[PDB]
RNA sequence: CGGAGGAGUACGAAGGUGCGCUCAGCGUGGUCGGAAAUCACGCGUAGAGUAUAAAGGCAAAAGCGCGCUUAACUGCGAGAC
RNA sequence: GCUGGCGACCAUAGCAAGAGUGAACCACCUGAUCCCUUCCCGAACUCAGAAGUGAAACCUCUUAGCGCUGAUGGUAGUGUGGGAUUACCCAUGUGAGAGUAAGUCAUCGCCAGCU
């Protein structure tokens, strides 16, 4: 369950998720990677579930690079509570995802095994993904 | 020293160290005496004795040194006096150097307390001496708790070799 | 019950006369909390860093000096 | 001489955001050619040919020929822009060599 | 060496204040061998009058003491009068107002410059 | 009844002026003495400070010292926000 | 052509490294008698002078090492009209930041000395 060790502020504005992921869309650490093709939110539990699935499939024979970190807190009201009376309490952490953002990379396994692991992990995610490989430019 | 240094050691060191210009010949600039008399706030008489000690060993008035920044681990406040220092230049530092080297070095019970090393890497040498005695001042009687000194001599010598040559020319044990 | 809910009254800072305008002596040019702009020729500085004109003329902004300070002056 | 890219001149009326989007809707790719002793020249490439060439690995370390009309330029690829989500090439840079 | 840098840092405030006031400046420079005194206009880029111990009349003397400074002050006052400046602001250029520079200033004041 | 902090003071110097001075950190050596007291030399560098919360500022330093002092004056006041 | 003072300008102008300069100028330099000075000290400030040296310092030259400047093209954003609602598309106008090619070891003014 990834989460920042400490934060400068506790609660943040909702914001709007727009635009494409020009940064963080290039394979840098491994040889094969999975990237999102539509935008959304990615929770820490989702990140952990996908990582566990990939590691279990590849039997820890390679290295998995996680390139998403959930540094955005999300609040909810305590339930049965009326509107107003201040902002709600922090409940979980998410990472904003834009189309093109790379989520996981794998180093040191066969392409077939890596693609099987990525197909297994894609079923755990709330958005559509695709598979990319390292290229010269 | 002064004149003796000028006549002998200038040319002697120039030939020894193969220095092309007389301006690069090592020279002694200043001598600094310091004591970090900590916890002086408790008694407030050890510092007063210390300034008298400095007036005795060096014929110069002492200047009391204040603490910079306040440390809770120690008991030093922001600006309380926690040390004493004097600075000697010109003929007076020569007098102090000659007087100390001649008479104080034999008087200490131990010997070879000062190495040929302990330069700061730039031709300046620091001394740590214990016991206010071994100087031309009254003995154990009529003096207060014994105190030690730090004696930092700063030279124009660029590195440790010209430092060592210059000070051995004066006659330091090592 | 929230522990927040306070704020101060507005202060209405900012540039009052822009470059190219004509001024009369005494006109306030810049209201500022600190010296975002510095006083050039024919411009005076008040106790609260307000910049005002000390002569009639045309206001001009510039960047000048070895620190790259912003200056505003009045040209007669 | 092994790699030859047939191109067309990309004029001022074909430069700009809207013109580039129209070109890419036509399945064409904008590119620029710059290098010592001559002014830059803007050209239009075919997406099909660009993808075919990029599939080869020796294309990134070999002198290639961009041919527009009768003019011929000997260049090496310098930079490429891809779509963040679709990986389609969108713009090319070519340094004279 | 920090000596000259400290001297310019000391002179900065007086020079900037004189420029802000807009008065004609009288600037002096001192070396162990010589003294110099030049009058500069308000904008600070033009020299109207000048005097020093490098002049043929004075170069044969000692040129590095109070006596030479007095004569240089008299010379600069005389030459500034011919140029046509009356009121000036003195600029000590970070030196202490004492000794040679004080003597030159007094010589100029007796010569007729009002400051 | 959105997210975060402060105030209901202090100071005859912590005000005025003339003159003067630069911080913080790290490394080398140096009695007690060290993680860190004071001394000396360097290295790189505004990261120090500004009575107090934050922001805008601060080399002519608005930061820091010393001597003399009361402009922490009276009557006003073109012109502006 | 060299040196000094005062400015314009504030890195394409700055740092770093390397090398040169003594006729004059400047700098170190002598010591401290009278001026003046250090919460100690002729270290700084100051005075009175030329026995030495251009060693240090300051200036001048060389180098793209660090730094700085920086296109063209494309991309993002965006005013107006229209079409859609994960925040896009079209017409029209506008147009970065980053990065790439490339550039840079400044350029002027007033006065005075020495050839
Ligand atoms: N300020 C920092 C200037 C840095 C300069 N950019 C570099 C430089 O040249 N450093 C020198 C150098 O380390 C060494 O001298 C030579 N030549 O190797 C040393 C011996 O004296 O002196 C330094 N320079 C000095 N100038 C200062 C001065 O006058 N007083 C106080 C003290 O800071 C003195 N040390």
């Amino acid at each position: 369950m990834l989460q920042p060790k400490r934060t400068k502020f506790r609660k943040v504005h909702k914001g709007r998720n727009t635009g494409l992921a020009h940064r963080g869309s290039t394979v840098s650490f491994g040889s094969i990677a999975i990237k999102a093709t539509e935008r959304g939110r990615m929770t820490a539990r989702q990140i952990e579930a996908a990582r566990r699935t990939i590691s279990r499939r590849i039997k820890r024979g390679g290295k998995i690079f996680i390139r998403v970190f959930p540094d955005k807190p999300i609040t909810e009201k305590p339930l049965e509570v009326r509107m107003g009376n201040g902002k709600g309490n922090v409940e979980y952490w998410v990472c904003e995802i834009k189309p093109g953002k790379i989520l996981y990379e794998i180093e040191g396994v066969n392409e077939d095994l890596a693609r099987e692991a990525f197909a297994l992990a894609a079923a755990k995610l709330p958005f559509k993904t695709t598979i990319v490989t390292r290229t010269v430019m | 020293l002064k004149a003796r240094y000028n006549d002998e050691l200038k040319a002697k060191l120039q030939e020894e160290l193969s220095i092309k210009n007389v301006m690069e010949i090592p020279r002694i600039t200043k001598i600094t005496l310091n004591m970090g008399v900590g916890a002086a706030a408790t008694d407030k008489k050890l510092l007063d004795g210390a300034v008298a000690d400095m007036q005795l060993i060096a014929g110069q008035k002492p200047v009391v040194t204040l603490a910079r920044k306040s440390i809770a681990g120690f008991k030093i406040r922001d600006g309380w006096p926690i040390g004493c220092k004097v600075t000697l230049r010109g003929d007076q530092m020569y007098e102090f150097l000659d007087r100390l080297i001649s008479i104080a070095i034999p008087r200490i019970r131990d010997f070879r307390g000062f190495s040929a090393k302990s330069f700061d890497g730039r031709g300046n040498y620091s001394m740590g001496l214990k016991e206010q005695i071994v100087f031309p001042e009254i003995d154990f009687d009529k003096i207060d708790r014994i105190r030690g000194m730090d004696i930092t001599i700063t030279t124009t010598a660029r590195t440790d070799d010209e430092g060592r040559a210059l000070m051995r020319a004066f006659g330091f044990p090592f | 019950s929230t522990k927040n809910g306070r704020d101060s009254n507005p202060k209405m800072l900012g540039v009052k006369v822009y470059g190219g305008q004509t001024v009369t002596a005494g006109n306030i040019i810049v209201r500022q909390r600190g010296t975002e702009f510095h006083a050039g020729a024919n411009v005076g500085m008040g106790r609260d860093h307000t910049l005002f004109a000390t002569a009639d003329g045309v206001v001009k902004f510039e960047v000048k000096g070895q620190f790259g300070r912003r200056y505003v002056k009045v040209e007669t | 001489a092994n790699f030859v890219l047939n191109a067309q001149a990309r004029a001022e009326d074909k430069q700009g955001k809207g013109a580039s989007r129209r070109l890419r809707r036509e399945s064409l790719v904008p590119a620029i050619i710059y290098g010592g002793n001559a002014e830059p020249v803007a050209v239009t490439l075919e997406l099909r040919e660009l993808v075919k060439a990029l599939e080869s690995n020796v294309f990134f370390e070999e002198v290639v020929e961009i041919k527009v009309g009768d003019k011929v330029e000997n260049v090496k690829i310098q930079a490429l822009q891809r779509h963040p989500a679709k990986n389609t090439p969108m713009h090319a840079d070519f340094k004279r060599a | 060496n920090e000596k000259k840098q400290s001297r310019l840092r000391r002179a900065k405030s007086t020079r900037l204040h004189i420029r802000a006031l807009g008065a004609t400046r009288l600037c002096v420079n001192r070396t162990p061998r010589h003294i110099y005194a030049q009058v500069i206009s308000a904008d600070g880029g033009k020299v109207l009058a000048q005097a020093s111990t490098l002049d043929a009349s004075l170069r044969s003397g000692t040129t590095g003491n109070i006596e030479a400074a007095t004569k240089v002050g008299a010379l600069i006052a005389e030459r500034a009068k011919a140029a046509g400046v009356t009121k000036v602001a003195f600029d000590r250029s970070g030196f202490k107002y004492h000794g040679r520079i004080k003597a030159l200033a007094d010589a100029a004041r007796e010569g007729g410059l009002e400051f």
